[PDB]
């Protein structure tokens, strides 16, 4: 993963039960952007007509 | 599914998948090796006199 | 509408409230009516509870109004 | 397995059913024809209701519609083609042209 | 539309009537064109067209040909969906027994023919020949003739001898059997056969016979001759990818039957030898068994897969079957799921729906609103527009979404707060945002749970959502009426941090005009959040005619409590926020706001609490650090002290002074006491900090250490986890239950080394395994309780009974574990409750005891309130609205049609999953308080020395103060040494009784001389020569080693005069001899001066868990049942040790048939001349519950269970209103056994539904005849659910084959009338808003 | 009578192992088809005929339905197949 | 509840239940009996200094533990 | 970058996330002086005397790295990969004692308690009672909301019984099982439960007469009798059991 400048405080219920409040800098610096390569196939079979 | 004292050095007491099969799937420890016969053997350095 | 507390105490039963407000909302939606209480951009099932809240829709008032709609 | 003890019957989909988007498209096409056929008179709408099977279970032929009115299927074919050309126009086909998948 | 579903046996003519043809070939399809065949298994002439309105041939393929039958292939032009419902038949070439009617264990064919199962299964598989109406040729009808015996008995008899084998034999037996002729002859021999087994078998057979005549089924219909095939759309042959296919296994079973029937057809066409046709008929019969139920005969045959095939029984029965897995558990359109996030900007009545999900769920709504406003013309244009998601469809969707709830539901739906309706607010992203207060109502945290969201389509379901399922309409827990929207962890840290004082904070001692000045001072930074000031507070009190009387004062508060006072509504006083405000304080504050002001201001108050708690917890900056675990400095000394102690006991075990077991016990106790010492040192080090000051002196105060501020507020966790952080960890367990004697002297602010970390994993792995095993069996008890309590709905407004349980709190010894205001609240007074002056009615009758009435009767110190209970309701198939009480999820009285059986099943199951999934067992009277002693069963004697010893049996102690209520409640032993007299109010600090279990005397009533007659040592006594002082002892014996010359005879303890004249019993003309049971220490002599109450003959000496609430409801009979006194009257013993003693209680005015087989190993509480009434104690231990119902009333097993079940719930600390165990008990014992059948229409040995008994006895007493009496029966909740009325309902939780065979042969009907019945059937439930629809349909039947 | 003591011991302890049935089978029957037919006969009481020593909670969780008439007719069977040895229903064996 | 907090409640119930079931078997306060209750042997005074209320001697209790090792 | 709830820490006793956070503050403490020295192009006598000091801390560590025997283009290469922060190895039951973090925190000019005084972003006034900050290694788990969000109005149905399909890939519905039905009978939601077994699940006539009715703007179902029950009715009647529907 990444090294995240973390803090420990409640902050307005946005990290309430187990939640995580995340900066926009984490999204801006693209530290948690992940590539996901899906294969998507198409098959020409032999139908009857 | 329990952890037995003969798990020391051989299988991880910590790492098992929690849920339906906890303790049924284990994880081999770091220095754990298999025997000639098939048992899990772990290194110990020999202590002499002192 | 948040709570139906005034509505359930103005009828006295929670399930017959649902049935009466459902009948009124059906008349207001497809039956062809006008809202008795002014709708403050509410959906049809909130006008029905605000008509029950002001005493203007009960079972017997709805039934005598059905009598009057049959009367013509 | 090991999903919900799901079996192979749980994932076979029926293609020969009627999806409710196509069916309400078919149902609204039934009424959108009824309003375009509300723009036609007595004769020309009725041949166009009985050349195809619109609220009758045929689809009569050219002579069969001309059998009803004693016409030798030629004016019946023209008055079909007259009414068909009558429904070809914009602000006559403003709801039906949108009903074709384009 | 149908109103009832009727089950019967299928006539062969009726099987041919359902059919649309006969299946003759076992071909399925064409193999080349994949086309249906001409007469195959997937036929088209029989079952229909493969395409909608198109022939198989191809000629009449037009939609103009609809309804005609083609001449080339024989198909009818119809829809292809008609082959979902079209059956055909198979005319079997030989008859074949239905295996449901044979290999059922009652075996209806076997029970019907008066032949055992071995008979019919021998004849059916072609072993024995059977006489059917054999003339008069030296035979018996229905007799086994083995083959050689049939052959040599056919000799000398030219009569045709009428002996068949196979199902032809059983069919001609079942046809020739006249049921009603046999009923009359069976009743004729029943006129003359009053035995036990004979009469039992005769009436046992005649029950099925009388059902079989009154049903209308024929007995020859159990032998099948024509076989129905399923429609092809219920065993389909779907073409998959790549040429591959996929069929159901019923295709293979029907193919086996068609193969064997065609081959048997040829083998009877061919005049084959009889052995191969016997084998063919037996094979075809086996194929019919494998088709109908693959495995009831054995074995379940497997195809090219090594699992058994699914048969027709397996397609209705089973976990995966249609009855379980498809009639209730079924996927649902207009639904979706995503993960939950918090988003606490919400109100209590809104969830945050994503925008792609609201675009998808609300698609037809969007189309209707989008073309009604006419931004698209075609629904194809609407489809392309909202696929493009243009700039207008968001406006149309936010119009659609406005007041339209969405049912947010999370998966382990244990109770009804797992489904609540929320108004949707459109957010971006892809996660459902969910109000943080209801996370404790779903048990939903934010480590990645997903909530499924549904849409209510109809206006009735939109209004059901808004009026019942809205999250603001359900803010009281339906188990116990406490609010379930308690602020859970961050809100309570904010509310605790702002409202907890500091000794010298900024802005001390100021005087502020009100909370506005306080927030202005804090927000500008002039005052701290907690500085003791003097705020002027306007608090309103409605202590008048709903008035809200205002009063303004000058309070001594902090700043933050004043700021928090602004969000309080009017009706609450200021002293509710003038405190620390932990977790229980916010619970009590929201509870006070609800009880005072009602529902809506509680919702606005809980929202403002949540907002203020999050905001001031954010402004707290409440971190956690590594210096927030202060390790106690004495921890090294306590660890070294305990190591020195276990070194000392290690020495004294090496010295052999103690063994290894006591050494392990001693080191476990030493290390646990040291762990308590270390935790005490760190908890006293943590909760008091030193602060300085207004005057500069040292001053202790409660510390602001954030780990203490989290533990003490009830934000998250408690002082045990703070012990494992700062103090020592302790002794760690084992999966064996044992304790690892080398403890963990370290903690989590220091580290653990490798040995202690390997030690900890045994307990932690056992804990996580038991957690993840309990969640796979979460609502098994909730399921088992909704089966018993499915069809209990409130139907009556007031039935008008006068009975009910009389509720008194749990004073167990000292304190009261749960007071009267917990129980009697919300219940209805069954009587008029008078004051302790017994002069004025306090609460009239039929009253909802709310908190004002319960406050009134607790101010009046009332103690014995007789509530209206559910188990004494006078209505039928339901409870009234007053015999239940109030709703508890709303605070009102209950409505007509609430499903309180399902609600109470959930309110026992959902708090019940907070209990442990494994079970666990755990001188002089300490007189503390003062007051008056009350005694029931009080018959005491005076002693000479002033002491007392009570000679009545059950005189247990009750202390009363001057308040009426009980103070000290204890069981006085039989003759313990009292310093208590009678009735006189004593002071506390003086012993009332000096008990000793070595002391159970037979203390006298009158003083005198205890001479002994009928007294012989050697055959009655032992030779007891106490060398201890040199006393004459005569310690009497049991029936072990004495003679039989004095075994039945008893030695006399006869107290006589100074001359020797036999003194009388006061009251009784019997003598004074107190004959003794076994083991009495006697010190007496013949002729010694002893006083009244002399110590003649002394006798010597809590489980918890969810399995206990399992076993309390199943009503187990314990292996040590405390035997009772079955009938009132004085007692005598019986026969000595034929294995068991007998004991004849003899009523002084009644008959005494009870000499109960009492084992000698369970010793008597009683003496054998001691009068005990009915329902009185003999043995000691767990009392069996059935004996409470038989002997004592129905309110004594109601009081027994709901105090024993709540002793499991209150042991762990889980609160639950005891309505919920009473509606389960009320549905448990709805069986009565008849004893006097009278003019009532039931048998003697008959167990039936009690509320059918109570209405026939209502009506057969309403004539001029008299009705039955009944003995109530109580059953287990897996056995009470067995005796349901329905068979559609009963086949969903019981085994379907035993249910459906029992239902078919009775010709049974199901007028639906039940929650599970109509849910399967697809109607409204008879519970909820569909109660009036079941009024609207029960109106049209009395038309 | 030994299989009757098997019925009584199963209903007296709430379970049956394979050892207890295999010790309470008679001496005359051999092969495994008929003995697991007897296992089905005792198994639809159902006294929970499973392999090992059962657990602690799963006698109080597992239920005994339905007392007693199915067990009455099963007692009628099981006290009467203690006499003949040649009984099986398989068309292949017969 | 994070699935490792119910684990925490189960484990603390385990440890507390086992440790209380041990500490109830320490028989803290009692009577000085001076003679064992199955042998009548004089129990030495240091043993009663260790455990007040030992009605059994050292090795007769050892025999009791060895008999109770299995059960019954 | 990330704000975390501290209430998860005392109960779930993983104190090692507070100790890593303090070792993250120390590791990014070293790295913001090695970065600041390269920011000014400090000479290597500044660099080799700070980084050797940083690599030699705490009690008697087995790691002995001597930067005196290091090439000069290797040190600036080593300082380039430390300008984010010096990586710290905490071996498993062997590593960093609590005093060695605070000593490593004191090599930075960071407060040795671990907690600094944080100011609120929106309103600018500080949180009082200072807050733990530091560098936790946060992961991104394979439970994304792109693979778990699912919704369906009306998709493909199942052939065998006419229920909506199963799973997110098959455009599936949500299973409304036994426990969601009892929790619906525990309300009075009769009409909500009738449509969740008739209209929204299986009744083929009643489910297309609803989709037309919603597009018509009429929220009234004409439900009838489910297709799970006619399939059930034909499967009992495919035994010899005449179970039939009566009439009213
Ligand atoms: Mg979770
Ligand atoms: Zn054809
Ligand atoms: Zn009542
Ligand atoms: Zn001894």
């Amino acid at each position: 993963g990444q090294n995240m400048r973390v803090a420990f405080m409640p902050w307005n219920g946005y990290n309430f039960e187990d939640s995580i409040l995340v900066s926009e800098r984490v999204v801006q610096e693209d530290r948690f952007t992940t590539i996901h390569i899906q294969e998507l196939a198409c098959v020409s079979r032999d139908t009857k007509l | 599914r329990d952890v037995h004292p003969t798990h020391y050095g051989r299988v991880c007491p910590i790492e098992t998948p929690e849920g339906p099969n906890i303790g049924l799937i284990n994880s081999l420890s770091v220095y754990a090796q298999t025997n000639e016969y098939g048992f899990l053997e772990t290194p110990y350095r020999k202590v002499t006199d002192g | 509408r948040v709570t139906v507390q005034d509505a359930v105490e103005k009828i006295g039963n929670r399930f017959d409230l649902v049935l009466v407000a459902a009948r009124r909302a059906r008349q207001m939606q497809v039956g062809g009516k006008d809202p008795l209480v002014p709708e403050e951009n509410d959906k049809t099932t909130v006008i029905a509870l605000r008509e029950i809240e002001e005493g203007l829709i009960n079972n017997q008032i709805l039934d005598v109004r059905e009598r009057q709609e049959q009367q013509e | 397995g090991d999903d919900e003890d799901s079996h192979l019957g749980d994932f076979i989909e029926d293609t020969t059913l009627e999806l409710p988007l196509d069916s309400a498209t078919t149902e609204s096409l039934r009424a959108a024809t009824h309003d375009v056929l509300a723009g036609l008179t007595a004769r020309e709408a009725k041949v166009l209701r009985m050349r195809f099977g619109i609220d009758m279970n045929t689809d009569y032929t050219l002579e069969e519609v001309g059998k009803q009115f004693d016409v030798t299927r030629e004016r019946i074919r023209q008055i079909e083609a007259k009414a068909l050309r009558k429904l070809r126009h914009p602000s006559r086909s403003e709801v039906l042209r949108s009903f074709l998948d384009d | 539309e149908f109103d009832a579903i009727k089950i019967a046996l299928a006539s062969p003519d009726m099987i041919r009537s359902w059919s649309f043809g006969e299946v003759k070939k076992p071909e399925t399809i064409n193999y080349r064109t994949f086309k249906p065949e001409r007469d195959g298994l997937f036929c088209a002439r029989i079952f229909g067209p493969v395409k909608d309105y198109e022939c198989l041939c191809g000629k009449y393929k037009r939609l103009k040909h609809r309804g005609v039958i083609c001449e080339k292939c024989g198909v009818e032009v119809t829809q292809t969906k008609v082959r979902r419902e079209r059956m055909g038949h198979i005319e079997l070439a030989s008859p074949t027994a239905h295996i449901w009617f044979l290999k059922s264990l009652p075996s209806r064919i076997g029970l019907l023919l008066d032949m055992p199962l071995r008979d019919i299964e021998r004849v059916l598989y072609f072993e024995s020949y059977v006489v059917i109406e054999g003339g008069m040729t030296n035979l018996e009808r229905q007799q086994i003739l083995t083959e050689e015996q049939y052959l040599d008995a056919l000799e000398e008899f030219g009569d045709e001898f009428d002996a068949k084998m196979g199902a032809e034999a059983i069919q001609a037996l079942l046809k020739s059997m006249d049921l009603e002729q046999e009923c009359e002859q069976l009743r004729e021999e029943l006129n003359e056969t009053n035995s036990e087994t004979k009469r039992k078998k005769l009436t046992k057979r005649i029950k099925l016979l009388e059902a079989f005549v009154q049903s209308g089924n024929k007995p020859e219909w159990m032998i099948l001759t024509v076989l129905p095939v399923l429609p092809p759309d219920l065993r389909p042959l779907v073409p998959l990818d790549g040429g591959r296919f996929a069929t159901s296994d019923l295709n293979d079973l029907y193919r086996r039957v068609i193969n064997r029937n065609n081959r048997l057809k040829r083998l009877l066409d061919l005049a084959a030898p009889d052995i191969i046709v016997r084998n063919e008929k037996r094979m075809l019969q086996e194929a019919v068994d494998a088709l109908l139920d693959n495995g009831r005969r054995g074995r379940a045959i497997t195809g090219s897969n090594k699992r058994p095939l699914k048969s027709l029984a397996d397609m209705i029965k089973g976990k995966q079957g249609r009855f379980r897995q498809n009639l209730l558990g079924k996927r649902v359109d207009y639904s979706g799921r995503s993960v939950i996030t918090v988003g606490p900007y919400l109100r209590l009545h809104q969830c945050g729906l994503p925008k792609k999900m609201a675009l998808e769920l609300f698609k037809p709504f969007i189309y209707g609103k989008l073309e009604l406003r006419g931004l698209a013309t075609t629904i194809k244009a609407a489809k392309k527009m909202v696929e493009r998601e243009e700039a207008v469809v968001w406006d149309i969707l936010d119009e659609v979404i406005r007041e339209h709830p969405v049912l947010l539901n999370r998966a382990p739906t244990l109770h009804r707060l797992g489904i609540q309706a929320f108004e949707p607010v459109l957010i971006e992203g892809k996660a459902i945002q969910l109000h943080p207060l209801v996370c404790a109502a779903y048990n939903a945290d934010f480590d990645g749970d997903q909530m499924a969201v549904h849409v209510p389509l109809t206006l009735e379901a939109q209004l059901e959502a808004r009026a019942l399922m809205m999250s603001t309409n359900n803010i009281l827990s339906p188990a116990n009426g406490e609010p379930i929207i308690v602020p859970s962890q961050d809100v309570v840290l904010g509310l605790y941090y702002m409202t907890r004082d500091c000794v010298n904070a900024k802005g001390e001692g100021m005087v502020l005009t009100g909370p506005k000045e306080a927030e202005r001072l804090y927000r500008s930074g002039l005052a701290s959040l907690h500085a003791r000031v003097k705020v002027r507070i306007t608090e309103y009190e409605k202590d008048a005619n709903g008035e809200l009387v205002a009063k303004t004062s000058l309070k001594d508060t902090t700043v933050g409590r004043a700021i928090l006072w602004m969000i309080v509504p009017k009706g609450l006083p200021y002293s509710i926020v003038n405190q620390a405000l932990g977790k229980k304080a916010i619970s009590k504050m929201l509870n006070t706001c609800y009880r005072i002001l009602g529902l809506k201001p509680t919702v606005i108050f809980a929202d403002q609490i949540m907002y203020t708690g999050f905001a001031y917890a954010a402004r707290s900056g409440a971190s956690v650090g590594i210096d927030d675990m202060v390790i106690p400095e004495k921890k090294h000394e306590i660890i070294s002290e305990a190591e020195a102690e276990v070194a000392e006991i290690q020495e004294q075990f090496q010295s052999g002074l103690v063994t290894a077991g006591e050494r392990y016990n001693k080191v476990i106790d030493i290390w646990a006491a040291a762990n308590d010492r270390v935790s005490k040192a760190m908890m006293d080090n943590l909760q008091t900090e030193t602060v300085i000051n207004r005057d500069g002196q040292e001053e202790k105060q409660v510390s602001f250490n954030s780990i203490y501020m989290m533990a003490d507020s009830g934000a998250r966790g408690s002082a045990a986890q703070i012990r494992q952080l700062a103090g020592m960890r302790g002794l760690m367990a084992k999966p064996d239950g044992s304790i690892i004697e080398t403890p963990i002297t370290a903690n989590f602010r220091e580290g653990l080394n490798v040995l202690q970390y390997f030690i900890s994993t045994h307990g932690a792995r056992k804990g996580l395994a038991d957690t993840a095993l309990k969640t796979a069996n979460s609502g098994y008890l909730t399921r088992r309780l909704v089966d018993v309590a499915q069809d209990l709905v409130v139907t009556e407004d007031d039935c008008g009974t006068h009975e009910g349980i009389m509720m008194t709190p749990v004073i167990e010894g000292g304190d009261v574990k749960e007071p009267l205001r917990d129980r009697v609240l919300g219940r209805v007074t069954a009587e008029d409750v008078l004051k302790p002056g017994t002069a004025d009615i306090l609460v009239p009758r039929n009253t909802l005891l709310h908190e004002q009435w319960c406050d009134l009767l607790e101010e009046n110190s009332v103690d014995a309130v007789k509530v209206r209970s559910v188990v004494s309701c006078d209505t039928d198939f339901g409870v009234c609205a007053h015999c239940y009480g109030r709703d508890l999820a709303r605070g009102h009285i209950i409505n007509k049609g609430e499903a309180i059986g399902v609600i109470a099943a959930q309110s026992i199951g959902e708090p019940g999953t907070q209990l442990t999934m494994r079970t666990f067992h755990i001188s002089s009277i300490q007189v503390k308080n003062k007051g008056s002693i009350k005694l029931s069963n009080v018959k005491s004697v005076v002693n000479s020395s002033g002491k007392l010893v009570i000679t009545s049996r059950n005189t247990e102690l009750k202390l009363i103060d001057e308040f009426g209520r009980t103070k000290e409640s204890y069981k006085v032993p039989y003759g313990a040494v009292l310093a208590k007299g009678d009735g006189e109010q004593v002071a506390g600090g003086e012993t009332v009784a000096n008990w000793d279990p070595h002391t159970m005397p037979v203390i006298t009533e009158v003083s005198g001389f205890v001479r002994f007659t009928d007294m012989i040592d050697g055959q009655t006594i032992t030779r007891q020569t106490d060398e201890l002082t040199g006393l004459s002892s005569l310690v009497v014996l049991d029936s072990a080693e004495r003679t039989a010359g004095g075994k039945d005879l008893r030695p006399a303890l006869k107290i006589v005069d100074a001359q020797g004249n036999d003194v009388l019993i006061p009251g009784t003309d019997m003598p004074a001899q107190y004959f003794l049971p076994g083991k009495a220490i006697v010190q007496l002599e013949d002729g010694v001066q002893i006083s009244s109450g002399d110590t003649l003959a002394r006798i010597p000496q809590i489980t918890g868990g969810l399995p206990r609430v399992a076993d309390l409801f199943e009503a187990r009979r314990p292996k040590e049942p405390a035997i009772l006194a079955e009938i009132s009257g004085i007692v005598s013993f019986g026969k000595e040790t034929k294995g068991k003693r007998r004991l004849v209680i003899t009523p002084v005015d009644g008959s005494d048939p009870y000499e109960e087989m009492i084992p000698k190993w369970r010793q008597l509480n009683v003496f054998e001349g001691e009068r005990v009434e009915r329902g009185d104690v003999i043995s000691d231990g767990p009392e069996a519950p059935h004996d409470i119902l038989r002997l004592r009333g129905v309110h004594a097993v109601t009081r027994y269970i709901v105090n024993e079940v709540q002793d499991v719930y209150r042991l762990q600390g889980v609160k639950i209103n005891d309505k919920h165990i009473e509606v389960i008990v009320r549905q448990m014992l709805r069986k009565a056994t008849i004893v006097n059948a009278g003019s009532s229409d039931f048998l003697e040995g008959e167990q039936v539904e009690y509320s059918r008994v109570k209405i026939a006895n209502r009506e057969l007493e309403a004539n001029g005849k008299v009705g039955a009496t009944y003995s109530r029966d109580l059953l287990g909740i897996t056995k009470a659910s067995l005796a349901t009325e329905s068979f559609i309902s009963a086949a969903s939780f019981q085994e379907t084959t035993r249910v459906l065979t029992e239902a078919a042969v009775a010709g049974k009907r199901d007028e639906l009338r039940g929650l599970k019945e109509n849910v399967i059937v697809g109607r409204l439930i008879p519970a909820g808003t569909g109660y009036a629809y079941h009024q609207d349909r029960m109106r049209r039947r009395a038309a | 009578s030994q299989l009757k003591l098997l019925v009584t011991r199963g209903k007296e302890q709430g379970y049956l192992t394979y050892a207890e049935v295999n010790d309470h089978l008679p001496e005359d029957i051999v092969d495994s088809d008929q003995i697991e037919d007897i296992i089905q006969m005792i198994n639809d009481m159902g006294i929970q005929v499973m392999e090992e020593a059962p657990d602690a909670d799963d006698l109080m969780l597992a239920e005994n339905t339905a007392d007693e008439d199915a067990a009455e007719a099963a007692a009628q069977v099981l006290s009467s197949v203690e006499s003949e040895i040649g009984r099986t229903t398989d068309p292949v064996r017969m | 509840s994070d699935e490792a907090d119910e684990a925490y409640s189960v484990t603390e119930q385990l440890t507390m239940t086992g440790i209380n079931r041990i500490r109830q078997k320490i028989n803290a306060h009692g009577i000085p009996v001076y003679l064992c209750e199955a042998c009548g042997n004089p129990i030495p005074e240091a043993r009663r200094k260790i455990f007040p209320g030992v009605t059994l001697c050292v090795e007769c209790q050892a025999y009791q533990e060895r008999q109770r090792k299995h059960y019954a | 970058d990330i704000v975390l709830n501290p209430l998860g820490v005392p109960s779930r006793m993983n104190i090692g996330q507070i100790l890593e956070t303090h070792l993250g503050m120390a590791a990014k403490g070293i790295g913001d002086k090695i970065n600041a020295m390269l920011k000014q192009q400090q000479e290597v006598a500044k660099l080799r005397e700070f980084i050797q000091r940083a690599y030699d801390l705490g009690a008697d560590v087995r790691q002995k790295v001597d930067l005196s025997t290091f090439s000069d283009e290797e040190v600036m290469r080593l300082a380039e990969n430390l300008r984010k922060g010096m990586p710290i190895a905490t071996p498993v039951f062997d590593g960093a004692k609590e005093a060695e973090i605070k000593e490593l925190l004191k090599l930075g000019d960071l407060p040795t308690s671990g907690q600094i005084r944080l100011y609120d972003g929106r309103t600018g006034e500080q949180f009082e009672r200072p807050v733990t900050v530091g560098y936790m290694y946060m992961l991104k788990l394979n439970h994304l909301v792109d693979d778990k969000m699912h919704a369906r109005s009306t998709g493909s149905y199942s052939l065998v019984t006419q229920q909506p399909l199963g799973g997110k890939a098959q455009f599936g519905g949500q299973r409304f099982g036994e426990m969601e039905v009892w929790a619906l009978e525990a309300y009075g939601a009769a009409y909500t439960l009738q449509e969740m077994l008739t209209v929204k699940s299986d009744d083929v006539n009643g489910r297309t007469k609803m989709y037309k009715n919603i597009v018509d703007g009429n929220h009234q179902m004409e439900p009838g009798m489910p297709e799970s029950f006619n399939v059930l009715l034909k499967e009992i009647r495919s035994l010899g059991i005449n179970i039939e529907l009566e009439d009213e």
